[PDB]
């Protein structure tokens, strides 16, 4: 019984739904620059994002040096601008019945608008857990 | 009530001793606020189901009026390389020489005429005097993108780098230098990254070890 | 309560959004607030600076009016703080701040939502996302400062009392390596020893620096509190 | 290394004297201020020069811990060209 997409036994048991960072809509330039005399090309570059829709600002600029060594200077360690992604924390206050509360690299579906999230976000993943698991005044006094 | 809680810059007279203080200071001023205004037990119930405050002052004396700075992050070195250059149209008899430059205009100067007078005396530098320079060229794209100047930075000598203590053989142009930029106008010289004399062939033919001059 | 003899407090919010170009649009046209919605804010003072925090409550899921502003991080908001005090006779306050940051969100729920926003003066929170570094030759600092400085549709900084950083410099090596230019801004301005005055206009809201190398009548003519 | 002339390792316990600014001792101490340190050969030089450190020159110096000290640039000459780049171009080793 590894079932999905949140079926309502589950909104049973919650007691928050914490955001981190969602999808933004606009990021700051970082021109690329490779302080040189002798490279016959450009040296200021863009660095590329890997989505669209997402507009920069206005004349704002992270100019990213190159130190440059004795040897000929390579070409050209091309990482890319940290989109935002999306974090959901979600305190429950036992295991979770009908989900996959154990991690793997899969899909989930999403058809409820339970989530705080946004409308527009298909399928998840799981990528961490925590368990705080304590001892209650009951069962420490017959213990003790 | 009945103050200036309102950052000004101005004097605030003494005359009640009901501050620790000292009997013997004169006029005040107000330097900070902090303000923590929460909501009580009693406007929360109702607009749950459908203030408190508390606030601080500074105030320090007018007669050590300072400016307040928060704090910043001390900078760090950048490297940059450059050319040097002596003119911009250069003859083949005298393609490489060097020209030194007097106060960061294209003039021409000497090691001499500076000379603090424990030099004058013979020709030998103590503590290699800064006002001589080097017409360096950098890259262009370093300037502002609305710069309509042809970019050349001039530097002090470290006058033992292409020597020892003997010889005087000065950075000619056409060489490439790095240079560090160690804090707000004071850039340094510090590495050659050239030549003019190299044995291009395979180690077997021949072995070559030359100065070429002049 | 339980004061005596505050009669009323009552304390409002605005809010504005502020686009790619850095002008103001419109969302009446603002998400104000009221009869507090507010847990907690903070705010602490300096000659040159506003900090803290802001807590507050909406309802509910959901609406279009609010995805904009709370749901997105890298867009940059206005908020405009008026305190009103009346006891006899009323005391004002007023605070105009700008706060986004990267890399953070906090919303929390349990159809009450939770936010949390913070505060900087809007030199500092602005320029503190902004890291170029680049040469510039002949030119003094007030011809750096505005160089940099884009945003005349929201304020405006009044560098015309000073006379010592219109000194003009040959060579000029702006450096932001590891670090922020609005730390460049105040530490070249340590060196030259000068102030800077964080000021509102109570009526209306205009923010305008000031930057004068001594303490003067000057400032004090423009600091006369719109009070009685 | 005896064997021919040539060093390995460049030796420590081979000293140079240097002169300091009096300013560094303390304030009761009548002793003329020289401290020795070992040699880096290999300033005013290649790996085929032997031009040792003569006197009347000017170095930096680090004290990189206790008891340990260090050479490393040199700020003098002894052969500058006085004249104004255009009358000379001098390329000079003075010697001995």
């Amino acid at each position: 019984d590894l079932k999905d997409k949140l079926s309502p036994y589950d909104i049973s048991c919650f007691k928050k739904q914490i955001l981190i960072s969602n999808k933004s809509n606009f990021y700051v330039k970082e021109k690329n620059i490779c302080p040189d005399v002798t490279l016959n090309t450009q040296r200021k570059e863009d660095r590329k994002i890997s989505d669209t829709l997402v507009k920069p600002f206005s004349s704002i600029l992270k100019d990213n040096l190159q130190s440059v060594e004795y040897i000929q200077s390579n070409n050209d360690d091309k990482q890319e601008i940290i989109t935002t992604g999306f974090e959901i924390l979600l305190t429950s206050r036992n295991t979770l019945p009908f989900l996959d509360t154990e991690i793997t690299l899969s899909k989930l579906d999403n058809d409820q608008n339970y989530l705080l999230g946004a409308t527009d976000i298909k399928s998840l993943y799981i990528s961490q857990r925590k368990l705080l698991f304590k001892r209650s005044k009951y069962c420490s006094k017959q213990l003790y | 009530p009945f103050l200036d809680t309102e950052i000004t810059l101005s004097k605030l007279d003494n005359d009640q001793n009901y501050l620790l203080g000292a009997t013997d200071i004169k006029s005040l001023y107000i330097s900070q606020r902090k303000l923590l205004f929460k909501r009580s037990k009693y406007c929360s119930k109702q607009l749950y189901e459908n203030h408190d405050n508390s606030i601080t002052y500074k105030i320090k004396d007018y007669s050590n009026l300072t400016p307040e700075y928060p704090k910043y992050k001390s900078f760090s070195n950048f490297y940059i390389n450059g050319r040097i250059t002596i003119g911009e149209n250069v003859n083949n008899d005298s393609k490489k020489a060097y020209k030194f430059f007097k106060n960061h205009k294209p003039e021409e100067s000497s090691i001499a005429e500076f000379q603090e007078n424990g030099e004058k005396g013979t020709s030998a530098i103590l503590n290699s005097k800064a006002d001589i320079l080097y017409a360096i060229e950098i890259a262009k794209e370093m300037l502002s993108d609305k710069s309509s100047d042809k970019p050349i930075i001039y530097l002090p000598l470290k006058v033992n780098i292409n020597s020892a203590n003997n010889q005087f053989i000065p950075l000619r142009n056409d060489d490439i230098i790095l240079i560090e930029i160690q804090s707000f106008t004071k850039g340094e010289i510090i590495e050659l990254i050239s030549n003019s004399a190299i044995s291009t062939k395979k180690a077997q033919q021949q072995l070559l070890q030359r100065q070429l001059l002049g | 309560g339980y004061n005596n003899v505050l009669q009323k407090q009552e304390i409002t919010i605005n809010i504005k959004p502020i686009n790619k170009n850095f002008e103001l649009e419109d969302i009446h046209n603002s998400l104000t607030l009221k009869n507090p919605h507010i847990e907690k804010l903070e705010v602490c003072e300096n000659i040159y600076g506003i900090n803290g925090w802001l807590t507050f409550d909406l309802a509910y899921i959901n609406n279009h009016k609010d995805f904009n502003f709370l749901l997105s991080p890298n867009q940059p908001i206005l908020l405009d703080i008026q305190i009103n005090d009346s006891f006899h006779h009323k005391r004002t306050t007023r605070f105009i701040a700008i706060g986004f940051n990267s890399n953070s969100i906090d919303i929390h729920e349990n159809g009450v939502k939770k936010f949390k926003i913070q505060f900087h003066d809007p030199l500092k929170a602005l320029w503190t996302k902004h890291k170029p570094s680049y040469i510039a030759l002949n030119k003094s600092l007030d011809d750096i400062f505005k160089d940099n400085f884009f945003f005349d549709s929201l304020f405006s900084l009044d560098t015309n009392k000073s006379n010592n950083l219109k000194i003009r410099i040959p060579q000029a090596f702006i450096s932001t390596v590891n670090r922020n230019f609005y730390d460049f801004f105040i530490q070249q301005l340590e060196q030259n020893k000068c102030y800077l005055k964080y000021f509102c206009d109570k009526k209306s809201g205009k923010v305008s620096y000031h930057v004068v190398d001594q303490v003067d009548n000057d400032l004090q003519r423009n600091i006369v509190n719109s009070d009685e």
